[PDB]
RNA sequence: CCUGGGCAGGGCGAAGCCAGAGGAAACUCUGGUGGAGGUCCGUAGCGGUCCUGACGUGCAAAUCGGUCGUCCGACCUGGG
RNA sequence: AGAACUUUGAAGGCCGAAGUGGAGAAGGGUUCCAUGUGAACAGCAGUUGAACAUGGGUCAGUCGGUCCUGAGAGAUGGGCGAGCGCCGUUCCGAAGGGACGGGCGAUGGCCUCCGUUGCCCUCGGCCGAUCGAAAGGGAGUCGGGUUCAGAUCCCCGAAUCCGGAGUGGCGGAGAUGGGCGCCGCGAGGCGUCCAGUGCGGUAACGCGACCGAUCCCGGAGAAGCCGGCGGGAGCCCCGGGGAGAGUUCUCUUUUCUUUGUGAAGGGCAGGGCGCCCUGGAAUGGGUUCGCCCCGAGAGAGGGGCCCGUGCCUUGGAAAGCGUCGCGGUUCCGGCGGCGUCCGGUGAGCUCUCGCUGGCCCUUGAAAAUCCGGGGGAGAGGGUGUAAAUCUCGCGCCGGGCCGUACCCAUAUCCGCAGCAGGUCUCCAAGGUGAACAGCCUCUGGCAUGUUGGAACAAUGUAGGUAAGGGAAGUCGGCAAGCCGGAUCCGUAACUUCGGGAUAAGGAUUGGCUCUAAGGGCUGGCAGCCGACUUAGAACUGGUGCGGACCAGGGGAAUCCGA
């Protein structure tokens, strides 16, 4: 029994011919979905509670994990890295444009102050 | 053995201090907490036997 | 591997024969009987259902053991209302009595002006 | 994905008891299994109790409704007639 | 049974009447004192043999003492 | 009628729900989740189609061996 | 005296946890156990037995009946009937004989103080006497040991329930504070007055107790079935240790049995809450396997309550178990040493608890008992003195009656019998395996089922084959045999659009090496530990691979019944 169990742990005696039941009987699709989605839904909690994802993209990726899109933890982590790298560019360009507009409005207000000092 | 709903309408005995519980046929549209009135000069609404 | 056996002659798996299995100090799995579960008292006829908090949920023939601490709450309508009923009935009684006083003084003003 | 195109909820039965009978049972099964908007708490928690009885989930206010819907059109007509005879010339 | 925590409470139990059995059980790390007063068994466990000896000295001599081996 | 007990595992995948794509709208398509049923293969259980088998002064004044129909129910069953 | 059969040693097998095992309900009634005989019984036999003869064996407050009603059965009032009797269970009944409180008269004990008798006033629906469950409801006993036969009953040890307390058994609550004038340095004292039928937390609620009468309200008792999911236990799996045993032809830090805490009280994990406070969301947010939830208050933070069958603690190591040794002829629940340990994980099986959903012209039981709340009629010492009451910790007494053996069955029941028939239940291990399927083992039982020896003729009863043809035999493919499991492709006519469908028809299936993918836990990306699943590649065995067992032949049609 121990030698046979060691062979099954190595992966032997598990061909196509020695399967006498269906795949749903051997490893259930519901149990596979439960394990898969529990891991893919608590990795987002470990990210959100610590540092990584914000409040708003958490719900979007939560619904996208509830849908059958993300296969496993590796490509889920890669998609989170892709959204983070896109969000960094989308906030960097917005901050540069906001800095340019803020300096322009400050220059316009200071020119208004100069004309106010020249009038009075 | 009945498709019509039964309504447990509790009353108050006018003669002795005791709440009397009766079993009415539930009219359509009544709800729990509605003051079901009963008597001669009761105003005509759904549920008021008169 | 030690297949265990009943201790009474109640040979059927009824509701009163609700059991468990424990381990003796003499190294033997024994078949020990369990009292049926007692539910806590609930509120009075019209609120959202939910067991009242702070009452020892036992059988009522076990409630003779209990003192006057583990059967009620010190509040008025303690072991009968879940205190949401209390804070609603107090406000309802007060508002209906005050509005009947308003209707009574309106009728008194109608008596004085008619 | 749209898995059934005609049977809808009646596909739990299958091939039996006629297309017209299944079509006539379909609408009232949707009516008895659809949640209704509660007129008291404003939610949509009208859970179906036994026949004639409807029950909202929040605030536990049980209402005596129709056998398969929340309001019968005949019942709305009766309610309109009862309020009309109520406010008709003060009895 | 019950576990008395205080030495004064255990000695008050020993002073209290309707008690007919006081047992002393030595152990490899502590010592246990047993009082079978009436339908309850009261135990004082203590880890000091000098305190056990002075409690044996302060034990009232009117009652029998059984030493378990 | 009252009061109790019991029904191994797999197949088909209804309603509801999620995600993606198309469309101006109506809505449609795809991939999942879900576990519905007087549903399917099948055990225990309940009955007994065929061999017109065995027996047929028998195990038995109706039984046995295969092959069987059904097995969440219009299901089987104890006691009063 | 006598052995195919009795008993023991050994060997080989079967039943293989849905048992040929361990105990029950109905039924049997001594069949249970010991001793003796073997004419009689057992279809031969016995030295054997459920046969015969003699003698034993059933111990209960906490197991059940007794209590309660369920479907129902039932007497009186009433009615009918020639009549034994019958109808009926609230109907046409003067169908409560009880208690509280007050007043009056009398008796007794230590006539202080109490307990009764008799009368009057006041209050008081029975859903109607009564029966009806050894599986329904129903308070409370568990651990070790004992016999030839008992076991939750007997012995030891440790607990719990239900009744009882008059001169009211002991403590603790209720209980003892504040103000004033005087004396005294002060601690304190003197005299007067007043309060005191408990406190705390903002809350949900908590404590060692917390005056309560007719009456009223409420809860428990008191609920269907089927999915899911999670926690806990038991069993199973793996690695290390400790004790004993097996194999050693060669190898194997190998293999096998065991490795403990009962009821009860306390503490702490774990699970749950439709339980509270702060606080206001939208760029909508939080969570499930599935849902669901949110302005009638979500997230977040802080609290409260319930079950705590889990761990520790008194019980409790002094017993129990394993192993080694020592004395008594024996009687001794002997005597001594050591151990009775460390962890991990689960689509694992069973039981239990909890959340949530689905189903319905099915709503899935009453009663006895017991508790809480609203009400304030009344009760009590009145102040340096202690009660009215206690659902608090204790202390004392008692718990009557009936049953308790054994079989519970291919040999203790029924069928005329030790009859392949029938009869309601709980516990269920390892491997292969989807499986409580089938097959082989372990714990536990057994002698093959009312006979043995010799030979293997016909015919028979069950099982398997057979060159070539493949239904030509026969009323009929009757019987038998082919496909059968799983994975990857691909699936028609018709249709109520659901099905037909595992349609039809193909490929692979063994062994051994690998490769890739599917996780958890720590530190501000790095490191440690295990899971059996899927897919792909090479090599190899006589094309052999569901290698045993498990197991759909298929298609075209007609008639009838959906
Ligand atoms: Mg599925
Ligand atoms: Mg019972
Ligand atoms: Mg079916
Ligand atoms: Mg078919
Ligand atoms: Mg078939
Ligand atoms: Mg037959
Ligand atoms: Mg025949
Ligand atoms: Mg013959
Ligand atoms: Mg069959
Ligand atoms: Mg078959
Ligand atoms: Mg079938
Ligand atoms: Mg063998
Ligand atoms: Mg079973
Ligand atoms: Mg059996
Ligand atoms: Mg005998
Ligand atoms: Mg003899
Ligand atoms: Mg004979
Ligand atoms: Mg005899
Ligand atoms: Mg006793
Ligand atoms: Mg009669
Ligand atoms: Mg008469
Ligand atoms: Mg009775
Ligand atoms: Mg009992
Ligand atoms: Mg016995
Ligand atoms: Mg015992
Ligand atoms: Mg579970
Ligand atoms: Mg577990
Ligand atoms: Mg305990
Ligand atoms: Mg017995
Ligand atoms: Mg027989
Ligand atoms: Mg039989
Ligand atoms: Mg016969
Ligand atoms: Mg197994
Ligand atoms: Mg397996
Ligand atoms: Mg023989
Ligand atoms: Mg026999
Ligand atoms: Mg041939
Ligand atoms: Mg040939
Ligand atoms: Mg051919
Ligand atoms: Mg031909
Ligand atoms: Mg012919
Ligand atoms: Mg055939
Ligand atoms: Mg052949
Ligand atoms: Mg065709
Ligand atoms: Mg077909
Ligand atoms: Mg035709
Ligand atoms: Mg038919
Ligand atoms: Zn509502």
């Amino acid at each position: 029994c121990r030698k046979n169990t060691l062979a099954r742990r190595k992966g032997r005696h598990m061909g196509i011919g020695k399967r006498k039941g269906t795949a749903n009987a051997r490893m259930p699709e519901k149990v596979t979905w439960m394990r898969r989605m529990r891991i893919l839904r608590r990795l987002l909690r470990r990210y959100r509670e610590s540092k990584k994802i914000d409040r708003h993209m958490y719900h979007s990726l939560y619904l996208k994990v509830k849908g059958n899109v993300f296969k496993n933890k590796r490509i889920l982590m890669e998609h989170i890295h892709k959204l983070k790298a896109d969000k960094a560019r989308k906030k960097l360009l917005a901050d540069q444009a906001e800095a340019r507009r803020s300096k322009t409005k400050e220059a316009r207000k200071r020119r208004e102050e100069r004309l106010q000092a020249k009038k009075e | 053995g009945r498709g019509a709903p039964l309504a447990k309408v509790v009353f108050r005995d006018p003669y002795r201090f005791k709440k009397r519980t009766e079993l009415f046929i539930a009219a359509e549209g009544i709800h729990t907490g509605q003051f079901v009135y009963c008597g001669k000069k009761a105003q005509l609404n759904i549920g008021n036997v008169l | 591997v030690q297949r265990l056996t009943y201790r009474r002659r109640l040979s059927y798996n009824t509701a009163s024969n609700k059991t468990r299995l424990s381990r003796t100090p003499g190294n033997r799995i024994v078949y020990l009987y369990t009292k049926k579960v007692g539910k806590a008292p609930k509120s009075a006829c019209g609120v959202c259902p939910g067991r009242l908090r702070g009452v020892r949920a036992v059988r009522p023939k076990v409630l003779m053991r209990l003192s006057k601490t583990k059967k009620h709450v010190s509040r008025a309508y303690g072991g009968s209302m879940c205190a949401k009923c209390v804070r609603d009935r107090i406000k309802r009684a007060f508002l209906i009595e005050e509005q009947k006083i308003v209707v009574k003084v309106l009728k008194a003003q109608a008596q004085s002006q008619k | 994905a749209k898995r059934t195109k005609k049977v809808g909820i009646v596909g739990k039965y299958g091939t039996r008891y006629g297309a017209s009978l299944r079509k006539m049972v379909k609408k009232i099964e949707i009516s008895q299994h659809a949640k209704y908007t509660c007129s008291f708490c404003g939610k949509t928690k009208m859970k179906r109790r036994a026949v004639g009885i409807w029950h909202c989930g929040s605030c536990m206010k049980t209402v005596a409704g129709g056998a398969w819907t929340y309001n019968t059109t005949s019942a709305v007509t009766v309610k309109s007639a009862i309020r009309r005879l109520k406010e008709l010339k003060d009895q | 049974p019950r576990k008395i925590e205080e030495i004064k409470d255990f000695l008050l139990t020993a002073r209290r009447k309707d008690a007919k059995s006081v047992k002393i059980k030595k152990n490899k790390d502590n010592v246990k004192f047993k009082v079978r007063c009436s339908r309850y068994l009261y135990t004082l466990v203590i880890t000091d043999k000098e305190k056990a000896e002075k409690l044996k000295q302060s034990l009232p001599p009117g009652l029998a003492v059984k030493e378990l081996k």
